[PDB]
């Protein structure tokens, strides 16, 4: 019984719980490949449904991921409720350490879903988004304006009716948008921003500047009442790209949505593929992707650090080892697109060893001098601690994982929770804070973090198996290259794999996975075909973008600085 | 002093020669396909042999992204990234490579893969059965059973 | 040498257009956290990532800012021709909106590609001819038309024939 | 029938076999020897499933699911593991001789066994030891041959030998040094050789025209279009690359040319790609050639239109319905003349009239293929109309398919009904000036000038019925004849009777007619087909008009002194002396035309016009149907200065800029409405497709597979900008990959047959309700008129027998499927495939005159005295002389005429 075997998740007792609740016949049981329960809810049922599970005697208690899906042109919907357009909601149980997805099936002429924001405020961007791209109405909804394209945008564009490719551009809209841009702020009606009390005459609104973003800063003096962050500025639609490119040639757009990640960012991808193929990789593929995998994860930690150590007023050379030995490994520094759809692209060179060798050797030293610069370091611990904190239940309303989940204190990383790439065969710590998530804890969990990883690291370079960097599945792509040079039906499988592109049977596939800023999921359906038919990318940095408000209500400007420095994120990660 | 690059980077892409000094292109086009980004363009010709090239081959370096699909993707290891990166130019259009930009002189990185040492196809100094693995062709009037 | 539209010193306000440069670098996208004023006071524009559409009257607007003369330099595929992203949100070049001096291929290039487009912006001010003053002589500036650095770099690219080869790191 | 496959449960037809029952359930199993049209063999064993005796039953047996009837109650397994291990083994087994040829072999991507390769999972060689290899042969201009990339399937053999009785390509040798191809090196002579290039699953028969411009099958863009180059109206799928046709593959139509094409409509498209076409107006003043943009074309066009005092048009058969109307509607009813002869008229509006007055109903091409006793009468069909022969050849193996079927022999069981039929098939009675290709099937050939041919018709229309017109002086011998054909063709529950206009002769028509009227009168299930000469014959006899020689006679009168041309050369239906003369008296000629014609020296306008590749349209079938074609790639993509415009887009703009001065580049669908309003009988083209707003859950219909290549560097030596995809407005089609091509979209218009796993043209298998059976939504194109309610009357016309008169030559025709066809013939691959310039004598009229084979004679027709070499015809009657009909100087309206001075050069 394999890990990436289709299965419905009948005996997992969330689906006992609510057939004894809402009866036998208020939901449909999907059978998928994306490891959790599957239920199709009826829409009117759906916040009775939320309501039931976040009251749990484990309860659900994350909004995980909320989206739409446009079913048109989806030909394989056997065992599914007839649908035009569905939004899932994939739920967290931290305690049960299990999750659910619920799936609302919605016709063309009505698209209109129940608001999920008083179950969950995170649910507010989230469906923010599926209006701006689908269309799909949320009544209840506060503020339901678009979050990606700008405002006078027509059209959602991950409908599948809607044109992928760039269209012709306009010097006029380009002189139009930017008149808009020029009296914005002599326009500037806070109403079409969900705030309120617009000019007390003492309310200052102003706007201001890890990737720019604008966020519209309402003030009493010099206290922030209220916040809207403007984000979608750096919107590069990788996810209708997924539905235009091949199983193996959206590698790249993996690499580049949290660009600090590199192969980071491709294990989801790769992982949640070679589910769809049934695909089990070797040891050996399993060892080489966590090894690149935690290299980048110092990598971007070193950055982050750094940029906060600078920040506050309180770095390169370590960057540049990685980067000479990433750039060894797979011929590119930043965006490697290295993993493969069951292996990696070349076997490891000769002399990896001693490359890496020399980085665990030359790194402790620097470990001790990031922790003297951070840890005891005065004036960074007073700028630092106290400055927009927050507990767990802040954590777990707004979706917030990675460091500040953990520095709450709720101890869930996805590398020890829910395993994968053979991360339980190696000896690692996960770091957890107090019941206090603010700037000081969260730096200190990243650095703790770093540490882990270079113990990770280190037992990559004693025991590294020799085996196969691919896998022996048909569905390995591409072959390995020898054979490929010399034989005919691997030849073959390679001519069709890198031209029309691998066939993945019709299913669905999920897999999230610990990045470097908190949990990264990919949730892939494909339609039979050699494209995705759906690809959906849930970042951590959308979430804790979303969380400002709620955590620097009533603080300073500077606290919001600190703060926004002492979030790890980056802007590709949250519009993609 | 020099910059000094790993030899899997990837950086400017030349189109390479097979050891007997003819190009190892045969125009299959599975790179352009396998391009992400589709900056490859190439055209089929065929010489009096029977011998597939390019008669044109063009990569816009304007939008390449330098990923290597192109060179995983090709069967003969005609296109290959090599460690060069200054490629600055003043006009875009300059950017647009085409095949007297791209055929270097020699092998490249794989210094000894011919694909017509086997393929089965026959040109001017291969013949019907001169592959590797390949028996000579029998005669279907042969004598023998 | 061909351009498009009392001679010392013409060469030494070059010189000294050439030999100082004041950049204001575009964040954007990965192409910046590469490679790594305001804009009255810059004179190059270096542009490094996407230009989503949301940004394009950005870019545009702090183009605008700056004084003559003024270059820009295009960084990584993103900026030179929209690269991989060709898609809905995204324009498709800098060069659609702003004229680009410099362009740079790569994705990202290194910061090394950054200082060979600094040396080649640097002799592209060092040639060309642009008005003294305001009222005296012909108001109109001449670039000048460069051989192509793919035409002056051919015979030594053509004649590469062996490289290591990529078992080794 | 209930068949069980995997545990679960289907409705299928019991009298199928499981592999085609399975197939059309959506289910996937791999084959290689079976094909929808030629049956079940059981050869290339890689259709494997599992079969057990019951629900109860856990051992099975593997069983060939082509070679098994799909009987109910049925269980089946196709995921079984030991069934999945033996078609791996069998895609194994073909891969150990299989060349390392995929890169430079023209089936890359577009190739079966690539497929059926990675759909059994066989990715892993461990076959250590040597290839077998085999030369290749010399097949002729349209095939390559690579028979090391044969997997022994016998498809070729089967298909061009029991499908489409070609003679000269065969299997050789044994056991594993099987052989297919030629006895020796030479052409192909079969008129359908180039469905090989489709019916091989591998790369071993290519086409070598597309060969010669090789592209892969992602790379090209492909739109639904109709084959110009007869009447028979098949449905193509022309495919582009770089802003040159590439290649014409078949597009699937179950209705009329299911799989198969001819060559000359698969090969003849080159005219397509010469450099010569107009690629932009071009205006003659004096001595010089100004080239003009489109707009100052009309504003001058339209000046000088309206200062003239009468304008004449000359359609053509060439032309789409809205290009002829379009210049009916710029001239006027009055002043619109088709541009075909009087004769040619007369014949092609009698056929119309038969067909769509005579009260029999006229059958599709594939219906062709169930009838039971066929009577060609005056119709070269394989030269003509060749797909309505490979459908004739069909309808006479249909007795060996009865005779099986009397056995309690399974339809699919190809080899045992080809036994049981031996020898034996249904009637075929041929008749021509000569031999036919159709001689070797047929149970008589009649060999006559038309007036013999045409009394023999009328003889045995009143042998059946007392009430037809009776023929006097019919030899005994010919009588028994004719009682030979009478017993067979009142003897058969479904009678066929193929005529048409291409014999040169109304008596031939009226004597079919006769025919067809008196087997409706006793009660047969009788079916007429005529065969028409060009793509829009039929749309222009029914839209109608004056003859060639009525606007010659204007344009010489004086009382026409601006005629605007549309797609006609004029050379081919009237004397070139005289149309020059014509045209050189008119004070404004100006042509509208896709090609480079000698009256192009004589016009003061040119306009640019579009083929079908690069336009829309809407083209009437011989038997009625119309079908619309679509446009293939934008021309101004590539080159931006060309201005090749549709030729109703043409006259429209004209038209407008003539009556209120300002160009309107109009819509398709409005000329369409136009033509439905103006014309009644036309009225069905509105069906034929739907519009431009027909869209798949929002979005339109790609032309190009979504894995298409080279989008930001196929234009990029021109331009580095990458220019906006061309819009377009006329159909529901994008110039692009944004669009859908599922198999399951609700459409009838399939620009190209691609599934997942399913690369080659058996992707047509999941297009279809049923695999060989309609496309899922209909087949596209719609039957003009329904069968009249009631008939014609006789005709009493019966002519007197051909006598040789001396001095007077009558001219035979000879059709030739390579070089008759203006287009196709224009094309320069033809040229090789193209007979030598041979003029055929009888022995005795050769003795006569002096003149033994080879010999030059020179003879003097309209005034010009032209030379050709002699061929001795056996076949021929005396008095007669047999000349190519469409060759280069022979015109096709020289059939019946008479021919003076004939003597020895
Ligand atoms: S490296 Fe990537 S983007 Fe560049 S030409 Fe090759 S496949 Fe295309
Ligand atoms: S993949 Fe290689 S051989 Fe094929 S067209 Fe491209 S460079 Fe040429
Ligand atoms: S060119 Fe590449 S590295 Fe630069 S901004 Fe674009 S995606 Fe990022
Ligand atoms: S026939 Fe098919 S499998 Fe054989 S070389 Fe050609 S593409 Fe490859
Ligand atoms: S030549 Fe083609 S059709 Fe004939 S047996 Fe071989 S693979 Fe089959
Ligand atoms: S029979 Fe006529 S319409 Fe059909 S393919 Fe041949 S030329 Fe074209
Ligand atoms: S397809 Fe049935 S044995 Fe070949
Ligand atoms: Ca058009």
């Amino acid at each position: 019984e394999p890990a990436w075997q289709t299965r419905d998740h009948l005996d997992d007792p969330v689906i006992g719980e609510l057939r004894n609740r809402f009866g036998p016949d208020a939901f449909t049981v999907q059978a998928t490949r994306t490891g959790v329960p599957v239920v199709w809810i009826k829409r009117e049922q759906l916040l009775e449904v939320g309501d039931f599970l976040k009251k749990l005697p484990k309860p659900y208690v994350m909004l995980f991921d909320l989206h739409g899906m446009d079913e048109r042109l989806r030909t394989h919907r056997e065992g599914l409720p007839a649908a035009d357009f569905s939004v899932f909601y994939h739920l967290i149980s931290i305690d049960r350490n299990r999750d659910i997805m619920l799936k609302v099936a919605l016709a063309e002429n009505d698209l209109h879903v129940p608001t999920f924001t008083k179950l969950f405020p995170n649910a507010n961007w989230y469906e923010r988004e599926t209006w701006d791209l689908f269309g799909i109405t949320f009544d209840g909804h506060p503020n339901l304006r678009r979050i990606m394209m700008p405002q006078t945008w027509k059209g959602h564009p991950l409908r599948k009716d809607y044109p992928a490719r760039a269209t012709e551009f306009s010097p006029f809209e380009l002189t139009k948008a930017k008149q808009d841009l020029e009296m914005e702020a002599l326009t500037f009606k806070p109403e079409e921003w969900g705030m309120k009390r617009g000019t007390n005459e003492d309310f200052m609104f102003l706007n201001l500047g890890h990737g720019a973003f604008r966020i519209v800063l309402q003030l009493d003096g010099e206290e922030i009442v209220d916040c809207v962050p403007d984000i979608g500025y750096h919107h590069r639609g990788a996810e209708k790209m997924g539905e235009r490119q091949s199983w193996h040639s959206y590698i790249p757009y993996t690499d580049r949505i949290e660009y600090l990640g590199g192969c980071v960012n491709e294990m989801p991808y790769v992982l949640a593929v070679e589910k769809l193929a049934g695909i089990t990789v070797p040891d050996r593929v399993n060892v080489i992707r966590v090894m690149l995998s935690e290299l980048f994860r110092i990598n971007s930690h070193l950055l982050y650090i750094s940029t906060f150590i600078q920040d506050v007023g309180a770095a390169f050379t370590d960057r540049q080892k990685i980067y000479d030995l990433v750039e060894a490994i797979t011929g590119f520094r930043m965006h490697p697109a290295w993993f493969r759809i069951g292996g990696v692209a070349h076997d490891l060179p000769r002399g990896w060893d001693r490359l890496l060798r020399e980085f665990l050797d030359w790194m402790p030293k620097r470990l001790a001098s990031y922790e003297k610069a951070a840890l005891q370091n005065t004036i960074l611990k007073g700028r630092s601690q106290g400055v927009a904190a927050y507990g767990a239940k802040e954590a777990l309303e707004w979706g917030t994982t990675g460091a500040g989940l953990r520095a709450t204190g709720i101890d869930f990383d996805v590398r020890k929770a829910r395993p994968y790439s053979g991360y339980e065969n190696f000896d690692f710590e996960i770091p957890v804070g107090g019941g206090v998530s603010d700037c000081y804890t969260r730096v200190m969990l990243k650095v703790e973090e770093l540490r882990q990883s270079l113990r990770i690291l280190e037992q990559c370079l004693n025991n590294m198996p020799e085996g196969p960097f691919k896998a022996d599945h048909p569905l390995t792509t591409p072959p390995p290259k020898e054979r490929t040079l010399q034989h005919i039906e691997t030849l073959i499988t390679h001519f069709l794999q890198v031209s029309w592109g691998p066939v993945m049977p019709a299913n669905e596939s999920f897999q999230m996975i610990e990045a470097t800023k908190g949990i990264n999921s990919y949730y892939l359906t494909s339609d039979g075909s050699t494209m995705s038919y759906r690809t959906r990318v849930r970042t951590p940095s959308f979430a804790h973008l979303q969380q400002i408000p709620a955590a620097i209500r009533g603080s300073l400007v500077s606290d919001l600085i600190v703060y926004l420095g002492s979030i790890d994120f980056v802007m590709s990660d949250v519009d993609r | 002093e020099p910059v000094y690059l790993p030899p899997r980077y990837r950086g400017r892409i030349v189109l390479t020669r097979d050891p007997d000094g003819e190009e190892r292109c045969v125009a299959c086009n599975l790179c352009a396909v396998a391009c992400p980004v589709g900056c490859i363009s190439l055209q089929k010709a065929e010489t009096k042999d029977g011998r597939w090239y390019p008669e044109f081959f063009r990569i816009n370096f304007s939008r390449c992204i330098f990923c290597g699909l192109c060179e995983e993707a090709c069967p003969t290891t005609a296109i290959q990234l090599t460690p060069d990166f200054e490629m600055g130019e003043y006009k875009r259009q300059d950017l647009v490579y085409e095949k007297e930009d791209l055929l270097i002189s020699g092998p490249g990185k794989y210094p000894e893969y011919n694909f017509y040492r086997m393929a089965g196809m026959a040109i001017d100094g291969k013949d019907k059965g001169e592959a590797e693995n390949e028996a000579k062709p029998i005669d279907v009037k042969s004598l023998l059973p | 040498m061909d351009y498009t539209l009392m001679g010392k010193l013409n060469d030494m306000v070059n010189w000294g257009r050439k030999n100082s440069i004041w950049p204001y670098n575009f964040g954007l996208s990965c192409c910046y956290v590469e490679m790594v004023a305001s804009p009255r006071q810059a004179d190059l524009m270096v542009v490094a990532g996407t230009c989503f559409t949301k940004m394009a009257p950005v870019i545009q607007r702090l183009y605008d800012q700056m004084l003559e003369p003024k270059w820009v330099i295009s960084m990584g595929a993103c900026a030179n021709s929209g690269g991989m992203y060709d898609i809905y949100s995204v324009v498709q070049g800098v060069d659609k909106f702003i004229p680009v001096d410099v362009y740079i291929p790569g994705c990202p290039p290194r910061p090394e590609a950054y200082m060979q487009a600094l040396m080649l912006l640097q002799e592209s001010i060092g040639k060309e001819r642009r008005p003294l003053s305001w009222v005296v002589g012909d108001q109109g500036v001449y670039r000048a038309n460069m051989q192509s650095e793919r035409e002056r770099k051919r015979g030594e690219r053509i004649a590469v024939t062996n490289l290591r080869t990529p078992d080794e790191i | 029938a209930t068949i069980h496959v995997d545990g679960k449960e289907y409705e299928v037809n019991g009298a199928d076999n499981l592999l085609e029952a399975c197939l059309s359930l959506g289910l996937d199993i791999p084959y290689f020897c079976w094909h929808p049209a030629l049956g079940s063999v059981g050869a290339c064993r890689q259709c494997a499933v599992k079969q057990y005796q019951n629900a109860e039953d856990t051992r099975g047996r593997l069983v060939m699911s082509c070679m098994t009837p799909a009987s109910d109650g049925t269980f089946i397994s196709i995921d079984d593991e030991e069934a999945k291990q033996f078609r791996e083994s069998v895609v194994e087994w073909l891969m150990t001789n299989h060349p390392h040829d995929c890169p430079v072999c023209e089936e890359g991507g577009n190739c079966h066994l690539q497929d059926m390769t990675v759909m059994t999972g066989h990715s892993f060689r461990r076959y250590r030891f040597t290839k077998r290899t085999h030369r290749n042969q010399d097949l002729g201009p349209f095939i390559s041959h690579e028979m090391n990339r044969c997997i022994a399937c016998y498809r070729c053999v089967r298909y061009y030998k029991d499908y489409a009785d070609g003679t000269d390509l065969g299997v050789y040798g044994a056991h594993d040094n099987v052989y297919f191809g030629r006895p020796e090196d030479g052409t192909l002579e079969s008129e359908f050789s180039g469905n090989l290039v489709e019916i091989c699953p591998t790369g071993v028969f290519t086409d070598k025209t597309h060969s010669e411009r090789y592209n892969r099958k992602w790379d090209m863009q492909f739109a639904p279009s109709i084959c110009q180059q007869c009447s028979i109206g098949c449905n193509i799928s022309p495919g582009e690359r770089y802003g040159e046709l590439r290649r014409i593959e078949n597009r699937y139509n179950g209705t009329v040319n299911h799989y198969f094409l001819c060559d000359r409509g698969r090969f003849g498209y080159g005219y397509v790609n010469l450099k010569d076409r107009p690629r932009q107006p071009v205006q003659r003043r004096g001595d010089d050639f100004i080239t003009l943009n489109a707009e100052q074309a009309m504003q001058g066009a339209a000046d000088i239109l309206r200062q003239s005092k009468k304008v004449i048009g000359i359609g053509s058969p060439r032309a789409s319905v809205e290009s002829n109307f379009a210049l009916r509607e710029l001239v006027g009813e009055e002043n619109f003349y088709t541009g075909i002869a009087h004769g040619e008229q007369e014949r092609l509006q009698l056929a119309l009239k038969v067909l769509r007055e005579g009260g029999i109903y006229t059958p599709a091409l594939r219906e062709i293929e169930s009838y039971d006793a066929v009577l060609v009468l005056g119709e070269d069909v394989t030269q003509t109309g060749a797909r309505v022969a490979l459908a004739v050849r069909q309808a006479v193996k249909g007795k060996a398919r009865e005779m099986a079927a009397a056995q309690k022999v399974a339809d699919w069981q190809i080899a045992a009904i080809l036994n049981i039929g031996q020898r034996a098939k249904h009637p075929l009675f041929v008749t021509n000036v000569d031999d036919t290709r159709l001689d070797d099937i047929a149970a008589w050939t009649y060999r006559a000038p038309v007036e013999d041919q045409a009394r023999l018709g009328f003889a045995i229309a009143h042998a059946l019925d007392n009430s037809a017109p009776a023929v006097d002086g019919i030899e005994p011998e010919l009588q028994s004849k004719i009682d030979v054909i009478v017993q067979a063709l009142a003897g058969a529950k479904k009678p066929l009777i193929i005529s048409g206009t291409n014999a040169g002769s109304l008596e031939v028509i009226q004597a079919a007619a006769n025919v067809a009227k008196a087997l409706k009168g006793r009660g047969a299930d009788v079916g007429i087909t005529m065969i028409a000469r060009s793509v829009n014959s039929m749309g222009l006899g029914i839209m109608g008009g004056g003859s060639l020689e009525e606007a010659l006679t204007e344009l010489e009168t004086g009382r026409a002194d601006a005629v605007v041309v549309l797609e006609n050369d004029l050379h081919r239906h009237a004397s070139a002396i005289r149309v020059n003369a014509a045209l050189a008296k008119a004070p404004l000629v100006m042509v509208v035309d896709h090609q480079r014609t000698a009256i192009m020296e004589n016009a003061h306008l040119v306009l640019s016009a579009a083929s079908f590749a690069e336009s829309d349209g809407t083209v009437i079938n011989n038997e009625g149907r119309a079908q619309r074609f679509f446009q293939v790639y934008d021309p101004a993509y590539y080159d931006s200065k060309t201005v090749m415009l549709e030729s109703w887009r043409w006259l429209h703009s004209l038209h407008s800029t003539l009556l209120s001065r300002e160009v309107d580049w109009t819509q398709l669908d409005h000329v369409i409405d136009a033509v439905v309003a103006k014309i009644p009988e036309l009225a069905g083209i509105k069906d034929a497709a739907p519009d431009a707003t027909f869209r798949i859950r929002g979005q339109k219909l790609a032309r190009e597979p979504h894995r298409y290549s080279g989008r930001t560097a196929m234009r990029a030596n021109i331009s580095v900008h990458e220019p906006r995809q061309p819009q377009d407005i006329d159909t529901m089609f994008t110039f692009s990959m944004e669009g859908n091509n599922q198999p399951t979209a609700h459409r009838s218009q399939v620009p190209f047959a691609w599934a997942p796993g399913w690369n080659s043209p058996q992707a047509w298998n999941k297009f279809q309700d049923e695999v060989g059976g309609k496309l899922r939504f209909g087949d596209p194109g719609v039957r003009l008129f329904e069968t009249s309610e009631n008939g014609l009357d006789y005709f009493t016309s019966v002519p007197a027998r051909f006598q040789p008169q001396d001095g007077k030559w009558r001219i035979a025709p000879y059709y030739h499927l390579f070089g008759s066809d203006e287009l196709s013939q224009r094309a320069p691959v033809f040229q090789s495939r193209m007979p030598q310039p041979y003029i055929k004598l009888n022995p005795a009229d050769a003795a006569k005159l002096g003149v033994n084979a080879g010999t030059r004679v020179s003879f003097s027709y309209d005034g010009n005295t032209v030379t050709l070499p002699v061929e001795i015809a056996e076949g021929l009657t005396a008095g007669q002389v047999g000349l190519p009909m469409g060759m280069s100087g022979i015109a096709p309206v020289l059939a019946g005429a008479h021919l003076e001075d004939l003597k020895e050069a």
